[PDB]
RNA sequence: CUCGAUGUUGGAUCAGGACAUCCCGAUGGUGCAGCCGCUAUUAAAGGUUCGUUUGUUCAACGAUUAAAGUCCUACGUGAUCUGAGUUCAGACCGGAGUAAUCCAGGUCGGUUUCUAUCUACUUUCAAAUUCCUCCCUGUACGAAAGGACAAGAGAAAUAAGGCCUACUUCACAAAGCGCCUUCCCCCGUAAAUGAUAUCAUCUCAACUUAGUAUUAUACCCACACCCACCCAAGAACAGGGUUUGU
RNA sequence: UCUUACUUUUAACCAGUGAAAUUGACCUGCCCGUGAAGAGGCGGGCAUAACACAGCAAGACGAGAAGACCCUAUGGAGCUUU
RNA sequence: AACUGAACUCCUCACACCCAAUUGGACCAAUCUAUCACCCUAUAGAAGAACUAAUGUUAGUAUAAGUAACAUGAAAACAUUC
RNA sequence: UGUAAAUUUAACUGUUAGUCCAAAGAGGAACAGCUCUUUGGACACUAGGAAAAAACCUUGUAGAGAGAGUAAAAAAUUUAAC
């Protein structure tokens, strides 16, 4: 089946300019508390999870070079650790992650 | 077209002729070539005619102007402030006589449809018709199917 | 200009006492309607011949196994209602129809979820908000006050009830399973062609009839299982067993009312009327209504005799 | 849109807003005819009896 | 094309629009169209319909007077015409003759 | 329903076409002046 | 029609759904935090729950043997399961992972999750916080319910 | 009209319509005792089977049925299907022809495209038809043989609308081979009273009865919490729930 | 008979990229009638706020190929021949 | 007993100003040339001298259509592993 | 008689595939919107009318008018005593 007339810019206007055919504004933007950068009431803010993902994979970085090779998975629990602490008494008989930075203070150690 | 132009109601300038009829031209202009073959009906124009033509119409001065040109022109200009502009190449002299005399004689309002072809302010002298002009009045002003002092 | 929603702003803290503030209002408005008859009652008058009373609104459990004493099984459908009550009364004179009608409503929903207009409507009545509302013709004299509770001993065993709701909705389906067309073979040559329409109209006519029968949505709409027994009434948990199966999925309300076949016109003389009051009622029903016919739970296995 | 300026009632009763706003009665187009019940006594008397039955005419 | 055939269409509608406007004027007079026409040309009044239509609009009281002498002279018409010759003619139906 | 077969006004099943009062008056309006031609012809 | 139909389809069929959601639920047992497609987590956090449950029966239950060996595609994280995550769980009864939408992926702009298993060394996710108990509006309720509660004594 | 193409048989699928009615309803006549029939008036809501051979439409035959209706719709319907036939290119037989080749003949084989722009349409929501069994009854009827109707009761089929307790396909559910529900009228005639026409006459006389539904009632009906989550709701949208938002 | 369930593809929605035949203009309804003889466009009626998305294939004598059947042309060509 | 009703006829003014093929006639756009003209013209002589249609030719851009259709196994420290 | 054409001379082209209506006939079936001749009309040119409408009726010579008189022009009918 093919068209038997063009369809006129009325006519396509019509369909193309239709509500249903339009962005809808959305509602639910909200600032961050903490950075001050956008974010969706339901969504994580994208700058502070940026700065989560940057510093986790610093570590993932350091527990690789302390594990040197494939299937090296500890069978314990570890801790990471920033310059100038030491391990406390819950943090005895874990491995210990060490960081080469000031600790970041959204990072509270537990 | 008719719907594909504009319109107006037929009208005068100043209710001329009520008291007194003042003529509505107010100036011509014409540019006449000296040596231009299109001019040749004007330079005629010019030589014997304007001149009587102007001692009619004390009322519309008129300008004159001989330079290089290959289409002379009119233009005539009304007290309304309407300016209208009339080629008279290779026009004839009793052309360019009829031309002109027809300028004289016009108001300077559009020339374009005229939507009724007479014109008053007072269209009704014993009053204008309403619903209620041949209707009888009632004892009361009573309405049809109205129960009066119950 | 941003949307909200009930607990948006509440703190850690406030959320489990907002809910445990609203819960225990609504369980309160529901305690104080147990007394109609104390409260001030409308007329109760006697039935009449022609008279139309008061359905029920209830919410559809599931499906059961009884046996008859003549030895045949009939499968039964338990409807509970759940917090029925009468929520307004509309005048045969400003109603735009020849009856006066009577609005019940069924099931408590969240406060959270429902229009201003329709939480002040309920304010105003002193009840929780419900989830489904229906309309009851009535005759006059079986006006009964807004805020009355109904209970499954309206109905009594041997009675005939209609019972409506919404199908089961099966979305945009084909003629085959809509409308129980053949299709076409399977092999000996059909060329992607097994389960369409086939021709919908005549040639000569240029067009398709108004009301043709088309793929396109379906179930999810009213309707109504006429001419049902109503086999038993457990007065307890206030549940109605009725003969067969009703229309919708479990779980969902029903509106239950007097059959209006003409075989069962005018059955309604020994019926509760206008409606059952469990605080009027003298005697304590039992737990358990029976028709004569069923065979109950501890009665002796049945013997041919 | 003319229809929507045309009132039509079954019987006598007409609304109240109705009829503050009625102007004018139009005459009925077809005049109705008399019954023979309510013709006056004088218009039977006027009306000329034409023929002459028998007097021994069970009828 | 359809500007130059309008023209007949404009003066045939506008002639309908008279008579139709005339044929309400004559009405709340209690006269039909046909009578008020014809019987203001027995009276030698060559009025056209044009100038009766803007009568009937702007000039009620004159035109009230053209529909009571068309139905007078309709009705010097009937008594004529019921007559056998004896009656003289009406004083309306009297023709101004010219040579 | 109703249709007349072929051409509405030719053929030999045709729509049938009825005299009206004014086109009688019509016809017999010109035999009037035609026969006061005959009269004016005669002398 | 797919009323009460409880799981997804995904992949190429039944086997490859299963090996999809297992190769996630090693990366997320190895990692303890992983991002991929909202649906895909969804889907996947029901088995990374009940391995847990399986991992609490202890490393001599044989059927809690032949789970997790078949669930953990890297054998060096089945006694990281009975040592060091089902232990941590030891005083719960379930919820030991958390799930949160992340803004959608550049590429083709698919909806993200993240998911984690809580209790784990990383860095702290920035998980919603509900209004502080000090704001106007909570306050007020704070005196409401003061004031309900003095009554009830009384 | 159409050859700068209106696709050609039968079948499948879905059917719209006419009534000159095959079955079911209501009536008059009968060479109508009854049971069966024949004929005519009225009735188009509802219904009108499965098979063997044949490409068949038809036809014959088997077994049923209350009945297996007649027609129109581009001999309805191929942008829905089919390709057995018919009607290209191969081939054989009989016949014609000097041969090429040919035949209303027969015979085997032989590619059925299209992503829908427009019109139209996509729940006319909800009153049901029919057969059989029992009973009436071995009654009415009749010499006998034979053998009803009305009322009443029961049980089925089909159709329409739903449903999942069990069975079955199956297994948080969808399904049938399973289960549940299903309600008004039909005008042809047959009779009184009684004029024109002082009997009579059912009346395009005034009128009375069989004899009629405003088709009944039923269903539907309150709505900016709504970012988000769930769903028996769903293509998207919409809809229900969240007092089930760690 | 007589269909049903599930998986994959397609599908629909979001994001990126982005064709083709087709197209006189269109402000592109239904019925009966009419007519170059089968009407969305004419006559008489009826219907009728506006605009998307998904389906459908009855019509637009739908698209595609200047009908291959048929006839015609003092138009061709292959083949046979007394 | 009348009225309505044409492009018929009258009325005011004007008048060459409503048939296919075909035929006669009056004008004329733009271009070049001769001589004029000199904000765009005149008299003549010339000619590749005028396009709402050839399934026309070339180019541009629409319509169908943001439609048909097309593409990247998973996580992660990008090392690696599955 | 009322009229203004006519023949001749010179020079050419196009038309030579025809429709309905009335009338006289032929063929066919005293069928065809059928076929074939004859006389005339209309159409293939205007406008009004017969519902829409080439072929029936009215009417033709060309413009403007917000005058006027007209032409053709609407379908009638109701029934069985003795
Ligand atoms: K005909
Ligand atoms: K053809
Ligand atoms: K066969
Ligand atoms: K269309
Ligand atoms: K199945
Ligand atoms: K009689
Ligand atoms: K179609
Ligand atoms: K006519
Ligand atoms: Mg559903
Ligand atoms: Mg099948
Ligand atoms: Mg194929
Ligand atoms: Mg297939
Ligand atoms: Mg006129
Ligand atoms: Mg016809
Ligand atoms: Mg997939
Ligand atoms: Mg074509
Ligand atoms: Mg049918
Ligand atoms: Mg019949
Ligand atoms: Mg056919
Ligand atoms: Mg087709
Ligand atoms: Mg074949
Ligand atoms: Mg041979
Ligand atoms: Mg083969
Ligand atoms: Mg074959
Ligand atoms: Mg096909
Ligand atoms: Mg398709
Ligand atoms: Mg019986
Ligand atoms: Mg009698
Ligand atoms: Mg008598
Ligand atoms: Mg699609
Ligand atoms: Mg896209
Ligand atoms: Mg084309
Ligand atoms: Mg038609
Ligand atoms: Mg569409
Ligand atoms: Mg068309
Ligand atoms: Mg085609
Ligand atoms: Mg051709
Ligand atoms: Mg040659
Ligand atoms: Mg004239
Ligand atoms: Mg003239
Ligand atoms: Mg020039
Ligand atoms: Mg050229
Ligand atoms: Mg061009
Ligand atoms: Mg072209
Ligand atoms: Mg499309
Ligand atoms: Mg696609
Ligand atoms: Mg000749
Ligand atoms: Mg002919
Ligand atoms: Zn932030």
């Amino acid at each position: 089946a093919a068209p038997k007339n063009r369809r006129t810019i009325e006519v396509n206007r019509c369909r193309r300019r239709n509500p249903q055919k339009l962005i809808k504004v959305k509602n639910n933007i909200d600032v961050c508390p903490e950075c001050g950068h956008l974010k969706q009431k339901h969504v994580l803010c994208a700058y502070c999870y940026e700065k989560v993902c940057k510093e986790t994979a610093e570590i993932r970085r350091q527990i690789g070079k302390q594990e040197g090779g494939p299937f090296k998975a500890p069978t314990i629990e570890t801790v990471v650790l920033y310059t100038g602490e030491t391990p406390s008494e819950q943090d005895q008989g874990k491995r210990i992650i060490e960081r080469d930075r000031k600790r970041p203070s959204w990072f509270t150690q537990n | 077209t008719a719907r594909g132009t504009p319109s107006r109601f037929l009208a005068s300038v100043l209710h001329n002729g009520l008291g007194r009829y003042v003529q509505q031209l107010q100036r011509l202009s014409f540019s006449v070539s000296r040596d231009g073959a299109s001019s040749r009906g004007a330079r005629e124009f010019v030589e014997r005619e304007v001149i009587d033509f102007a001692r009619r119409n004390p009322g519309v001065v008129i300008y004159v102007n001989s330079r290089p040109c290959c289409v002379p022109r009119v233009v005539a200009e009304y007290l309304n402030g309407a300016v209208r502009e009339e080629s008279i190449h290779c026009k004839s002299v009793e052309e360019i006589s009829t031309l002109v005399q027809k300028l004289a004689d016009q108001s300077g309002l559009d020339v374009i449809r005229i939507r009724k072809p007479f014109h008053t302010d007072n269209p009704s002298i014993q009053g204008q018709w309403h619903p209620f002009t041949n209707k009888p009045t009632t004892f009361r002003g009573l309405r049809p199917r109205e129960v009066q002092d119950p | 200009k941003s949307g909200t929603w009930w607990d948006e702003h509440l703190s850690e803290e406030n959320v489990p006492f907002i809910k445990q503030l609203v819960s225990d209002e609504d369980k309160a408005q529901l305690a104080s309607k147990l007394c109609p008859l104390k409260d001030e009652p409308w007329p109760i008058h006697p039935w009449e011949p022609g008279s139309f009373r008061v359905g029920l609104i209830a919410l559809k459990l599931g499906m059961m196994p009884l046996w008859t004493k003549d030895g045949q099984k009939h499968v039964v459908t338990l409807l509970q209602v759940q917090d029925c009550h009468v929520l307004k009364y509309t005048s045969k004179e400003n109603c735009n129809g020849k009856m006066a009608t009577l609005s019940v409503g069924g099931k408590t929903v969240s406060r959270f979820r429902k229009a201003t207009s329709i939480l002040e409507f309920y304010r105003e009545l002193g009840l929780p908000p419900k989830q489904t509302v229906k309309i009851f013709n009535i005759t006059d004299n079986a006006a009964i006050k807004p805020g009355t509770p109904l209970y499954a001993a309206h109905f009594r065993p041997g009675q005939y009830v209609d019972v409506t709701a919404k199908t089961i909705g099966k979305g945009f389906q084909g003629v085959m399973k809509r409308w129980g067309f053949k299709g076409q073979p399977a092999t000996h040559g059909q060329t992607k062609t097994h389960r369409r329409p086939g021709a919908v109209a005549t040639g000569d006519i240029g067009r398709v009839w108004p009301g043709t029968k088309m793929p396109g949505k379906m179930g999810n709409i009213y309707r109504t299982e006429y001419g049902l027994k109503v086999w038993r009434i457990n007065t307890k948990h206030n549940i109605i067993y009725v003969n067969g199966s009703v229309p919708g999925h479990k779980n969902c309300l029903v509106k239950v009312k007097d059959s209006k076949l003409p075989a069962y016109k005018d059955l309604g003389k020994n019926l509760p009327f206008p409606t059952y009051f469990p605080d009027g009622d003298e005697e304590e029903l039992p737990e358990d209504l029976y028709d004569e016919n069923v065979c109950q739970p501890g009665a002796p296995s049945i013997t041919f005799a | 849109t003319m229809m929507e300026r045309l009132h039509l009632f079954p019987d006598e009763y007409i609304p109240e807003d109705i009829l503050k706003n009625l102007v004018e009665e139009l005459p009925q187009p077809r005049k109705i005819p008399k019954r023979l019940d309510e013709y006056t006594q004088e218009e039977i008397d006027a009306f000329p009896r034409l023929w002459t039955p028998p007097e021994d005419y069970r009828l | 094309v359809k500007c130059t055939k309008a023209r007949y269409l404009k003066k045939k509608n506008m002639r309908t629009l008279w008579i139709n406007r005339i044929t309400a004027a004559s009405q709340e007079h209690g006269l039909k169209y046909p009578a008020l026409i014809g019987n203001l040309v027995k009276c030698q009044v060559e009025l056209n319909r044009k100038v009766l239509a803007d009568l009937a609009i702007y000039e009620p009281k004159t035109f009230k007077s053209l529909a009571a002498l068309a139905s007078r002279r309709r009705h010097e018409g009937f008594a004529a015409a019921l007559g056998d010759g004896k009656e003289p003619e009406g004083i309306f139906s009297r023709v101004v003759q010219y040579h | 329903r109703g249709r007349i077969p072929g051409r509405q006004w030719i053929g030999k099943h045709r729509r049938p076409r009825f005299v009206s009062l004014r086109a009688k008056q019509n016809m017999i309006r010109r035999l009037e002046i035609e026969a006061e031609n005959h009269y004016w012809l005669s002398m | 029609i797919s009323h009460g139909r409880v799981f997804r389809r995904m992949g190429l069929g039944p086997e490859s759904r299963i090996h999809l959601l297992r190769n996630l639920l090693t990366g997320l047992v190895r990692h303890e935090r992983i991002e991929a497609p909202w649906a895909r987590v969804d889907e996947m956090r029901g088995y990374a729950e009940k391995l847990i449950d399986y991992g609490k029966l202890g490393d001599t239950n044989e059927r809690a043997m032949r789970m997790a060996d078949f669930w953990l595609t890297e054998k060096d994280l089945i006694p990281k399961l009975f040592q060091v995550l089902a232990p941590r769980y030891k005083d719960q009864t379930g919820g030991y992972t958390r799930m949160l939408q992340i803004p959608n992926r550049s590429l083709d702009r698919a909806k993200m999750a993240v998911i984690e298993y809580k209790g784990n060394c990383l860095p702290p996710l920035p998980l919603p916080r509900r209004d502080s108990h000090l704001t106007l509006l909570n306050q007020l309720l704070q005196g409401l319910r003061q004031d309900l509660r003095q009554s009830q004594e009384a």
